[PDB]
């Protein structure tokens, strides 16, 4: 069967600029290829189709090209509302393939991030839990690292990490890690840091605390 | 008025037999066939196969053939999808989508999400998130969801009335349970003068936490 592979997954670009999403197949598929947009909420609704013919409904602003084996989808100028994930489809031969899939992203100055630690709750701690929270909120670009150092040791185990999409407003990202570990684990030492490495800063940005 | 209606959310056990269905409605069902789409959470689409409403005749994919079925009722005009002996592979959303000329899917379903886990039905426990003991213009609250299932839960800060400056952070899997937090930045001079609120609402266990962020001391 077909390879269809979309060479970025990620792509970034400002509001009102022209972008393009190139999509490759390991074989010709004779312009037999579609396009399709999955909004962040999930839902999947059809664009291109026969890699140049607009679908009803589509704004006039999206366009397809390419033949043999290479196409592309073309936004004349990006909208808000075109902030989304877009797959590309061949039905040349069955069975139908999807690409990787290329998320688009606003380009923005870089921000750097609003680091703040949250020592495990009382609450918690009379259940024998103790996680300790640390987030970074509103920077750019997506790339970040977190480091956790406990009484001066790097802490690489038991880490929980979630990042959000782009923001809606702002464009910015944000990170949330979490220390998980028990009431025993935690008493055990007493200084907790929350290291912060960015492309914004030559020095990272420290967060710490005491059991004291 | 033509849309695909898929079933709800499924919870199994690894080994069960999972079945999802696909009402059609606004159009002649047996004028086009019926597409399978698979999505593995935080991946991309993922094409199962179609099924021929006149014929009943299945056209399976590549990874798609063995444990997986289809089939329909054309006197109800819904089409089946069912997946036999569950792994944990099989976690993700499956839509459905009805087929067209030049070979496209149009008219997706809002997609059926199937989540393959041993982890029972549990409520989360809610924790606020006080800052340390000590200045700034600024003040950032927190507020922890640990240790749930299944998906989703809903988090909200003042009833609604606190939404700027919310950053809720999606559900993480650990040790088959789901874990969430979430931070909202205020003002110096709005906390701890107004009461800050954090809640959270599980359906799946009829769970309703609210839990106001107390300063340490």
């Amino acid at each position: 069967d077909i390879q269809m592979t979309q060479t970025t997954s990620s792509l970034s670009a400002s509001l009102g600029d022209r972008v393009t999403i190139s999509c490759s197949a390991s074989q010709g598929i004779s312009n037999y290829l579609n396009w399709y947009q999955q909004k962040p909420d999930g839902t999947v609704k059809l664009l291109i189709f026969y890699t140049s013919t607009l679908y009803s409904g589509v704004p006039s602003r999206f366009s397809g090209s390419g033949s043999g084996t290479d196409y592309s989808l073309t936004i004349s100028n990006l909208e808000p509302e075109d902030i989304a994930t877009y797959y590309c489809q061949q039905y040349s031969r069955f069975p139908y393939v999807f690409g990787g899939g290329t998320k688009l992203e606003i380009k923005r100055a870089d921000a750097a991030p609003t680091v703040s630690i949250f020592p495990p709750s009382s609450e918690q701690l009379t259940s024998g839990g103790a996680s300790v929270v640390c987030f970074l909120n509103n920077f750019y670009p997506k790339d970040i690292n977190v480091k956790w150092k406990i009484d001066g040791s790097e802490r690489q185990n038991g880490v929980l990490n979630s990042w959000t999409d782009q923001d809606s407003k702002d464009s910015t990202y944000s990170m949330s890690s979490t220390l998980t570990l028990t009431k025993d684990e935690y008493e055990r030492h007493n200084s907790y840091t929350c290291e912060a490495t960015h492309k914004t800063s030559t020095s990272p940005i420290v967060k710490s605390f005491n059991r004291n | 008025q033509i849309q695909l209606v898929q079933s709800g959310p499924e919870l199994k056990k690894p080994g069960e037999t999972v079945k999802i269905s696909c009402k059609a409605s606004g159009y002649t069902f047996t004028n086009y066939g019926i597409n399978w789409v698979k999505q593995a959470p935080g991946k991309g689409l993922k094409w199962m196969g179609w099924i021929n409403t006149i014929t009943e005749e299945p056209t399976f994919a590549e990874e798609f053939t063995g444990r997986f079925a289809f089939s329909l009722e054309t006197s109800a005009s819904t089409a089946y999808l069912q997946i036999n002996n569950l792994k944990n592979e099989d976690t993700a959303t499956y839509f459905c989508a009805r087929g067209s000329e030049f070979g496209r899917l149009v008219y997706w379903g809002q997609g059926a999400s199937v989540t393959v886990s041993s982890a029972k039905t549990t409520a989360p426990s809610v924790y606020p998130l006080a800052p340390v003991c000590g200045t700034g213009s600024s003040v950032t609250l927190g507020c922890l969801v640990k240790g749930y299932f299944p998906e989703p839960v809903t988090l909200t800060w003042n009833s609604g009335s606190l939404s700027s400056g919310v950053h809720t952070f999606p559900a993480v899997l650990q040790s088959d349970l789901y874990t969430l937090s979430s931070s909202v930045t205020v003002t110096s001079s709005t906390w701890p003068s107004q009461s800050i609120t954090c809640n959270v609402a599980h359906p799946a266990s009829s769970t309703k936490v609210d839990k106001k962020i107390e300063p340490r001391g």
